[PDB]
């Protein structure tokens, strides 16, 4: 199996286009990325009309030969780290599924489904979505998995659409210690009220930042806005090494000090924050209180 | 069913010009139609502010989210579900009237016919928008559609009131829309002279006294009432308060 977004349920072209690893490796958010992708497809020899068909109806001979095609072509672009070994579950004549696809469907179903009062309503719809995902586990239901798969497609599309805008506008400010970016205004901001969706976006962003010529591993701070509450949701993200790296430089995983920094600043100053997430690296802050708080975080020992 | 979008001559409606030479359609063609809506353009800057807001929002960067919420809160339904609903309602139900509704429709029709006659005898030209029995059939069919909307196998006063309201909107906007088109004016200037002299600014007088005086004189009731209500329509020197009894000179 390969690091591909819903390979067995979307066309191979869209799979390569939305796969985060290929995105990071070849910069598909501008034109040269698409040109290199088309060159790769041509050198493989799959037609652009063929590669844009569903995996079921796509040609059987090249379905069989896909492994050899990848082995012989991917070396030039250096994407050979996309091939791995995984698990596949088959139930009679129903079809085939894989662990990565199933967990992505579950994650998307958790994300999307169906002042204090609004916060309580959000926290209760989160539990409702959790129970819906739980019920989706059993093998007697598949209409709660097809919906999850299509919603995963939609969510990944929206995340890509927002990330291309971020990297185009160059909102990533490089401070002395830690990078910072704030989504002041844009599209589809209402989706990012979910911490897991925000983490997915941040994971893609940190992958993109890592897959560059920069040799600095800096923590990242990301913020959002919901005009209904007039609050900023802030999450701290750790740097990540390139996936294709040896294990010798893996003595200790990169730690996360953001929870300690947040608790120390909240203890020493009377900010209007609300630290109640089980993930201690995610806090809520006020719009007027954000900027001085950030200053403090800059001036504090990390 | 026929749905038509048309523009008047000279572009804008040009209210200053008479309605008769603002619409080129003959009497026969308009009679077949039964809802005619005069969509005038207005400038008050608050509707303009709201419309600019709505347009900039409906710009594709924003509305693509907001309209989605109308399918998530249950406020509005999708187009194809509406299509299925309308075809199902067309096939299933066909309501009927009730005698009380018949009496109300008869009285309303008599009233509008009398009003048309009273406008025509004043303006002394034929109305550019006619009122005939086809309009009575129109109100009946509007009521039938209103009842059909809820699948009720009978139509009652609840639908009749809405139908009459819609018909009155669509007839007062067009037919009775200033039927005079703007003794002649000589009595008008004589009338305005005397009340200005006799009645100063700040006080008020009874309507009955004014009517009595100016019917005793040559002005009479038909000329005075129109003159009084147009001086009101001038809306810069005379105001009405406390029902139609008090004539306040601001």
């Amino acid at each position: 199996d390969y690091y591909l977004f819903l390979l067995r349920h979307s066309s191979l072209y869209d799979s390569f286009y939305y796969s985060n690893y290929v995105n990071a490796k070849l910069s598909l958010w501008n034109e040269n990325g698409k040109k290199r992708l088309h060159k790769m497809f041509a050198r493989m020899g799959i037609p652009l009309s063929t590669a844009q068909e569903t995996w079921l109806y796509m040609d059987h001979s090249i379905k069989r030969e896909l492994g050899i095609i990848f082995d012989k072509n991917l070396d030039r672009y250096g994407l050979q780290d996309i091939i791995r070994d995984g698990f596949v579950r088959t139930l009679g004549y129903r079809g085939s599924i894989s662990a990565s696809e199933f967990v992505e469907a579950l994650t998307a179903l958790l994300e999307v489904g169906n002042s204090a009062q609004k916060l309580t309503n959000l926290r209760k719809r989160w539990v409702s979505n959790f129970w819906l995902s739980w019920d989706a586990l059993d093998d007697r239901k598949v209409e709660l998995l097809n919906r999850g798969i299509q919603l995963a497609q939609d969510l990944q599309r929206a995340i890509f659409n927002t990330g291309v805008a971020i990297l185009e506008k160059k909102l990533i400010k490089h401070l002395r210690i830690y990078r910072l970016c704030v989504l002041q205004d844009g599209p589809d901001l209402d989706l990012y009220r979910n911490p897991l969706t925000l983490l997915r976006l941040g994971n893609w962003l940190i992958e993109c930042c890592a897959e560059s010529e920069d040799k600095q591993l800096l923590p990242m701070v990301l913020a959002s806005i919901d005009e209904n509450t007039d609050t900023y949701l802030v999450a701290g993200l750790t740097p990540r090494y390139p996936r294709g790296l040896d294990t010798i430089h893996t003595k200790k995983p990169i730690l996360n000090n953001f929870s300690m920094a947040f608790q120390q600043i909240t203890a020493e100053t009377d900010a209007k924050v609300r630290i109640d997430n089980f993930e201690s690296s995610i806090i809520e802050i006020r719009r007027e209180d954000l900027s001085p708080f950030l200053e403090k975080l800059t001036l504090s020992g990390l | 069913s026929v749905l038509a979008a048309a523009n008047p001559i000279y572009g804008r409606y040009d209210d200053l010009k008479s309605p008769g030479d603002n619409i080129d359609f003959q009497t026969t063609i308009l009679s077949r139609f039964d809802m005619i809506f005069i969509v005038k353009d207005d400038h008050n800057e608050e509707r303009d502010i709201s419309i600019a807001n709505h347009v900039i929002n409906i710009h594709t960067g924003n509305a693509n989210a907001m309209q989605n919420q109308q399918e998530e809160n249950g406020s509005e339904i999708s187009i194809e579900k509406m299509k299925r609903y309308i075809t199902y309602c067309r096939l299933k139900c066909a309501p009927r009237l009730s005698p009380q509704a018949a009496e109300k429709l008869s009285s309303n029709f008599v009233t509008i016919r009398k009003q048309l006659l009273i406008n025509e005898l004043e303006s002394t030209e034929r109305s550019s928008i006619p009122i005939t029995i086809r309009q009575l059939e129109a109100i009946i069919r509007i009521t039938e559609s209103l009842a059909k909307l809820e699948l009720s196998p009978i139509a009652q006063e609840r639908h009749v009131d809405e139908a009459i309201r819609l018909f009155q909107a669509s007839t007062m906007d067009a037919a009775s829309q200033d039927p005079i088109g703007g003794t002649s004016l000589s009595e008008i200037r004589r009338f305005e002279q005397e009340l200005k002299r006799r009645l100063p600014i700040g006080w008020s007088t009874s309507y009955q006294t004014l009517r009595r005086e100016f019917v005793d004189t040559h002005r009479f009731s038909q000329l005075a009432l129109d003159k009084a209500l147009y001086a009101l329509e001038k809306h810069e020197t005379i105001q009405l308060r406390h029902q139609g009894q008090n004539i306040y000179r601001s």
